[PDB]
């Protein structure tokens, strides 16, 4: 909860997480600009859910205490939006949040929640321009996982077939095009029925809520 | 197709999986749809539909501020006596006295004290009255301070009167009872009964409808009585109201003791009133025009804390209760209105949970002392074999869920160890179990209730609830035509204020404790019990009436035709009168000039010639373009809440509904209004019926109509996102000029090549290039105060060329500058130049942002290479509005100081205006403010968290018309709007000389 | 709303407003919404219309006056329209972004006519009357056509 | 229904009340329509109502007492409505 | 930033609206330096303000 | 309409609920003391 509350409050203020002591309070970190106090306040709501009674006064180490009780491994709503925004505008063509984790795991051995820390540290250090090389994006993920390394305290051919299968997949598509045949129509129709189901299932659920098992049965 | 298949095979990809999954869901659907179908088969539409949920905690409205409504309540009685709406005879001044006393503050006193002591008794006969009454009231409030608030009904008691015309017109009135005037006298009437109650099973002259002030002085005085009304009860007579006692035999017969306890209570309540201070009450079924709402008024007057349920939760209904609270809301009272459906198990549970739950947890933190489950549905024309979906559902609201509700509060209390605070349940019982025709299942619901008289003893909730069964009698309210007739037999029917008084009497401490000893049963049925064959008797009265009406009206319609035969239809045709129907005479509404004699009485005689009138700034005209029309229609809506004839006709005109026509309309000549869509004629007297319903729906603060804003849709807000193309796009054709603009931008990342045959180029975006892919965003602000739909600078007379050339805001401004000169009686601006020099007419109107629309065309519509004018820069400027005003209308070489004051440019504008005239730089100048509402504006205000969140407002049960509530507890952020408003200011000296109107002094 | 009440309260308190005589506040933004720059003007109109009609409209959306505001004993928040026997002066106040504060005091027209000769006043009523007739003329022309 | 007091009345008791009252009404109503739809005005069906002497006298009936007391409105509905030639009511107060 | 940088979903402040206003320049002057409660009349005069 | 009392006088016995309940308690108690005393006099025998 420390690393998540820090990255989020250092982001809305636009200053590195060294400039921000969790010692201070949200009132002091703002200075006076109460628009930015209102933003940090509402952002933490979408993130942890439980608003302590004095968000604006209770200091940052003392807020991370309260939030830790109720949260576990949840990357949160507001943080999940910030990481996919950092991946979209700053990562080179094709470099997904998908690809960026398979790199963090392949070349730097990071599991589910440990690569969640490296993405949150890269969110506080986000490039002010999109990285050019995929090697520039790889080198960026490197130094970001070592700034996570000393903030958490831890130290550090089928692909030939892959190129061909791509080719076939395209040969398929263009053929389908010529054939004027919609390959995705199954899933369309399916997804629509799936909707009307939770819909009916919903009303049934309610009628049961009102009448009870014994009566309905 | 085969090349496809084999490829898919290699790819190991299942082409048919979509349809598999789809077909399986399609199955489970007819499956669910099936069960739903059946449940509907068994329960019926009404039950299944009617059983949906209504209650949510966020829609609850709580009313607190008696402290404020009291000053209002009084400052209103006050102007009303002064204006002689209330004369010293009207009972209303006594009623309102009671409600003012019910709210004594150290503060309410200083209010009346100031206002009363400051009235000039001299001014008129009416002024003495206010002052005398006022002083009397001030006295009483001094006494009732530190004294419990009381429920006391002073209304004039009434009875039923039916009369059939000489032409078969059946008419019903409610007349004052000859021999009954006080509620005091009503209790006496009750105790005596009539001759029809045979076997058994004081004069205090009122100043009542003669001198209200005198009666008002009486109010604070506690009536002492020795001749208890109980002792008036004859031997061998059962009063029209009585309590009952269960014999060991098991029957509920009349007990004289209990009935004396009750009737004496009622008497004491008529003379002193009763307090309900500290009583917490839940009441269902208290809609407008019902026994409920009369009981509710009572409770509130006594200082109760009450939750009211409503089924039809509306603005219309919210407004009703605020009205009711601001009138009867005693000191220490509080009303809470929640939406509720006594038909939903889930609502019953949800409601009384919200009542008991600590404020912290979003609750009310209460504990009920009374429950009054009067909620119901009208079943009629339903006999045995008709009982179906409706009646079963009705039976649920009127019995099963009432049980469930008592049960619920039992669990709450018990789960809290609350063993010494029973809640009293006033059961609404009936005296007529399937006596009359087709109740549906009403009689069944009302008879079931009576088991609680035994369940109280036999089960284990006796410390949580007490049962108080009221047998409600014949009650007239908003089938009364036979009321007078049933009464003609020594039986009493009741007004709702009467039954409410009766019910309220069961909440008096005396009968409350009685309930706590053992269930109480109250006969509030004024002897109807005794009239034999009541069904058939009832029915006869109805037949005799209805027949007498129909023969009388049929005989007259025939004697009337016999006359037209015997005596010609041309002799009777010149004997009908001609009705005249009103037309709209819109007026400019200049100000009233009194006789000078009266004028010199206003200000001190010393003032004459003391002032340099060349330095008195005066307002000469004004106008506005806004959500509610013009200064005329808006003031009408603000001050009165509905339009006049002139209101609608003007609104219908501005909004485009009707258009003037003068010429031939399909043959015959016409001169007047015409529906502009149909081109058919419309009469002024019809404009309301035809248009207002819609006029109202399309002005004021309403949902944002995207048609009015180039398609701005808050729900679907357009934006583009940047993406890098991962693999070479497919080439597209393009012009040479255009292809080159692409290559200039992308360089290494785009190829363009000439197509030798056409001369045009192909554009191929390579991998690595940058692309903008459009996407949509749902936004929170869904409502604005918009100019009425159909407004059109074209109809005020503005040339299409100007319409095009100019930013919308300039249109607002132009239209009001015109309308403001009109308001000042300046018909040709150049008339100013008869009095003044070209250099002394100025323009100090200003904008916050304004030009917001041209700004976009400059920053965004350019960025897309969309066609946009070459001088949108002109029209974005805050000061080109004043420029077009001068260039199209005024032609002045006066001052031109333009204010940016943000949300206050409009006042700052007046400051600047006033000063420019006071410095000699101008003698007349235009002052005002203007601004528009556009997409990017609303969004950034939302980003500053400044405007009200419409999704949240809805969550709280707020209609758009209700989302702007200043000084309110729940105020939540501002409502954005559009428009302009200017005024013309001038030297007092010039105004007088020109002879224009003078609307005020700045 | 709280600030503005407090500030109006204090300007009354400082100047010696009689205890028991509050200012009756109108809140026309409830009907019209808030048109940033047009605000002051709309209220300036309603103020003129209030002066010349003696009618003080009611904040019809005041379901419940914020209990906080009880402290401001010099302010009265009406939920319904009061037709009075006269209004002498209104006070339009407005606040904008960036510390842009502003007040205006509008006094009833009939106080002006006190400072002028009777013969002159009478002469004026003459001209105004003729204008009204000719303006009613003009207005119904331009509406219709 | 047993061991169900006021605050226990729920799904079972509501359903029970349906079998023991509402649908009995519906049943009489049904045969009324049949007879009537056939002009059967001289062959009433006698309905032996199973009544109770103990309306919530004993502990937790659930909603039994309520069902059994409702039935007693037919003693008046017989007269006030219009099925009197199709049904007759015969209320039996069944003892111990 | 309000009309264009928003349209691209580029990161832009939540109160750029503040700083676009012609009279917030005078506001920061008063809020950072002067602290006056004097008059605040702000002119839009185009090429001659 | 006919109403038939087929309730053999129970109508008359007062406080029927509590009266009923008493009979039940007196019975059940008499059963349980009698069976508990015998089960203990029986263990006393196996001891002595």
């Amino acid at each position: 909860a420390s690393l998540l509350l820090h990255v989020l409050v250092a982001h809305k203020l636009k200053k590195s997480l060294d400039s921000i002591p969790m010692s201070k309070t949200i009132k002091d970190l703002v200075g006076g600009k109460s628009t930015v106090q209102n933003e940090i306040l509402g952002d933490l709501g979408k993130e942890f859910g439980t608003t302590p009674e004095k968000p604006e006064e209770t200091p940052l180490e003392e807020l991370a205490e309260t939030f830790q009780d109720t949260f576990s491994g949840a990357l949160g709503k507001q943080s999940s939006s910030l990481l996919s925004r950092l991946i979209s505008s700053k990562m080179p063509g094709g470099f997904t949040i998908t690809v960026a984790r398979k790199y963090l795991q392949t070349r730097w051995g990071l599991p589910s929640g440990r690569q969640d820390g490296v993405l949150l540290v890269a969110l506080s250090n986000e490039p002010a321009a999109r990285l050019g090389s995929e090697a520039d994006a790889k080198a960026f993920l490197d130094s970001m996982a070592q700034k996570y390394a000393s903030i958490v305290g831890v130290d550090l051919l089928e692909e030939i077939t892959k190129d061909h299968k791509v080719l076939a997949r395209q040969q398929l598509q263009v053929l389908a095009r010529y054939l004027k045949m919609d390959l995705d129509n199954g899933e369309r129709k399916f997804l629509k029925e799936k909707d009307t189901v939770a819909e009916l299932q919903a009303q049934l659920d309610y009628l049961n809520a009102e009448l009870g098992e014994f009566f309905v049965n | 197709r085969q090349q496809l298949q084999v490829l898919a095979r290699y790819l190991k990809m299942d082409l048919d999986n979509g349809e598999r999954k789809f077909l399986k869901e399609k199955d489970t659907v007819a499956e669910l749809q099936a069960q739903l179908d059946y449940l509907n088969a068994e329960l019926g539409e009404f039950f299944v539909n009617g059983v949906a949920t209504s209650f949510s905690r966020k829609k609850a409205r709580t009313f607190d501020s008696s402290w404020n409504w009291a000053k209002q309540s009084l400052l209103s009685l006050y102007f009303e006596i002064i204006h002689g709406v209330l004369k010293n005879v009207d009972r209303e001044v006594v009623s309102e006295a009671i409600n003012i006393m019910n709210r004594s503050n150290d503060a309410l006193i200083k209010f009346m004290e100031y206002h009363i002591s400051n009235t000039d008794e001299t001014k008129g006969e009416n002024y003495q009255l206010v002052k005398t009454l006022g002083e009397q009231l001030i006295e009483n409030c001094k006494q009732v301070l530190d004294v419990d608030p009381v429920y006391k009904d002073v209304a004039k008691p009434t009875g039923p009167k039916t009369a059939i015309d000489k032409n078969g017109n059946i008419t019903y009135s409610e007349e004052p009872r000859e021999k009954v005037r006080k509620l005091s006298q009503y209790v006496q009437e009750m105790a005596l009964g009539g001759p029809i109650t045979k076997e058994s099973q004081m004069d205090v002259e009122d100043a009542l409808d003669k001198d209200s002030t005198k009666e008002v002085a009486s109010l604070p005085n506690k009536s002492t009585i020795s001749k208890t009304v109980s002792s008036t009860i004859p031997r061998e007579t059962i009063p029209f109201l009585h309590l009952r006692k269960k014999t060991p035999a098991g029957d509920w017969k009349y007990d004289r003791q209990l009935s004396s306890l009750f009737l004496d209570g009622l008497e004491k309540a008529a003379f002193n009133g009763v307090t309900f201070k500290d009583k917490y009450v839940l009441i269902t079924g208290a809609g407008k025009g019902s026994i409920g709402a009369e009981v509710l008024q009572g409770l509130l007057q006594g200082g109760a804390k009450v939750v009211v349920t409503t089924s039809r939760f509306s603005k219309q209904v919210t407004d009703y209760y605020q009205s009711i609270y601001a009138k009867y809301g005693a000191k220490g009272s509080t009303l809470i209105v929640v939406p509720f459906n006594q038909g939903s198990k889930q609502d019953v549970e949800a409601l009384i949970e919200f009542i008991y739950d600590t404020e912290k947890n979003g609750g009310l933190g209460w504990d009920l002392d009374a429950i009054i489950p009067f909620a119901a549905i009208p079943e009629q024309g339903i006999e045995l074999e008709h009982i179906d979906s409706k009646s079963e559902f009705a039976h649920r609201i009127m019995l099963t869920n009432i049980l469930r509700m008592m049960g619920c509060v039992k669990k709450q209390k018990s789960a809290r160890g609350i063993e010494t605070r029973p809640a009293q349940v006033i059961l609404p019982m009936s005296p007529n179990h399937g006596t009359f025709g087709g109740d549906g299942m009403y009689s069944e619901s009302k008879l079931s209730l009576e088991t609680l008289f035994n369940r109280w003893h036999s089960e284990s909730w006796a410390n949580q609830l007490t049962v108080c069964g009221a047998i409600i009698g014949w009650t007239r309210g908003t089938n009364n035509i036979i009321a007078e007739g049933i009464e003609k037999m020594g039986v009493r029917t009741f007004s709702q204020k009467e039954m409410a008084f009766n019910l309220l009497g069961l909440l008096t401490p005396e009968v409350v404790e009685l309930c706590q000893k053992s269930p109480v049963m109250a006969d509030l049925n004024g002897g109807l019990q005794f009239v034999p064959e009541l069904k058939e008797f009832t029915a006869k009265l109805r037949k005799e009436l209805v027949e007498t009406s129909e023969v009388r009206k049929a005989v007259s319609i025939e004697t009337a035709l016999e006359h037209k035969v015997v005596n010609g239809n041309s002799a009777d045709a010149a004997y009908a009168q001609v009705e005249i129907q009103p037309r709209a005479n819109i007026q400019l509404d200049f100000p009233e000039l009194k006789p000078y004699k009266q004028v010199k009485q206003i200000a001190p005689a010393e003032l004459e010639g003391l002032l340099d009138l060349e330095r008195v700034i005066v307002v000469t005209g004004f106008a506005e373009v806004g959500p509610w029309g013009s200064a005329r229609t808006r003031w009408e809506m603000e001050a009165f809440g509905e339009f006049s004839l002139e209101g609608c006709v003007e609104m219908a005109w501005i909004m485009g509904f009707i258009s003037y026509h003068n010429g031939n309309l399909k043959g015959r000549p016409y001169t007047g209004w015409v529906d502009s869509k149909t081109k058919e004629p419309v009469d002024d007297k019809d404009v309301k019926a035809k248009y207002e319903t819609s006029i109202l729906e399309h002005s004021g603060i309403r949902l944002i109509e995207p048609e009015l804003f180039n398609g701005y849709n808050p729900e679907k807000k357009e934006m583009i996102q940047e993406v890098i193309v991962e693999e070479d796009l497919e080439p597209f054709e393009a012009s040479k000029e255009t292809a080159e603009q692409f290559k200039h931008q992308h360089g290494d990342k785009v190829d363009i090549f000439e197509i030798p045959e056409t001369g045009e180029y192909s554009v191929k975006l390579l991998k690595g290039a940058t692309l903008y892919i459009p996407k949509a965003l749902r936004f929170d602000r869904l409502v604005a105060g918009q100019i009425p739909t159909g407004w059109n600078a074209k109809t005020y007379g503005i040339s299409d060329d100007i319409i095009s050339q100019v930013d919308p805001i300039t249109l607002f401004v132009l239209v009001s500058v015109v309308e403001a000169f009109i308001a000042s009686g300046i018909t040709d601006p150049y008339e100013m130049y008869k009095y003044v020099h070209v250099s002394e007419v100025g323009n100090c109107s200003g904008s916050g942002m304004g030009g917001v629309s041209a700004l976009r065309g400059m920053f965004k519509d350019r960025f897309k290479d969309e066609p946009v004018q070459n001088d949108i820069l002109q029209e974005s400027f805050i000061n080109t509005m004043s420029a077009w005003v001068n260039m199209l209308l005024i032609s002045s070489s006066g001052p031109i100081k333009t204010p940016v004051g943000a949300c206050a440019t409009s006042v700052e504008s007046v400051d600047i205006g006033v000063e420019t005239i006071l410095s000699g730089k101008a003698r007349i100048c235009i002052v005002g403010g203007y601004d528009d509402f556009q997409e990017e504006g609303s969004f950034e205000f939302g980003n500053m968290k400044a405007t009200s969140n419409t999704l949240e407002e809805f969550e709280h049960g707020r209609t758009p018309a209700e989302m702007s509530r200043p000084a309110t507890t729940t105020r939540n952020g501002f409502m954005e709007a559009q428009g302009a408003g200017i005024q013309i200011i001038m030297q007092a000296d010039l105004a007088l000389k020109m002879g224009v109107p003078i609307y005020g002094i700045v | 709303d709280k600030n503005e009440s407090a500030t109006i309260n204090e300007m009354m308190k400082h100047l010696g407003r009689s205890e028991g005589n509050p200012v009756i506040g109108v809140f026309q933004k409830f009907l019209t919404g808030h048109p940033k720059g047009a605000a002051g003007a709309w209220m300036m109109n309603g103020a003129l219309q209030i002066l010349n009609s003696g009618i003080i409209p009611g904040n019809r959306n005041a379901d419940n006056v914020d209990k906080i505001l009880e402290q401001f004993e010099y302010v009265l928040y009406p939920s319904k329209t009061l037709k009075t026997d006269g209004v002498r002066a209104v006070s339009i106040t407005s606040f904008g972004f960036g510390q842009k504060g502003g007040q205006a005091i509008v006094v009833h027209p009939d106080y002006l006519y006190g400072a002028i000769t009777e013969d002159r006043y009478n002469e004026y009523v003459a001209k105004v009357s003729a204008r009204e007739k000719s303006a009613y003329k003009f207005f119904h022309n331009g509406m219709i056509y």
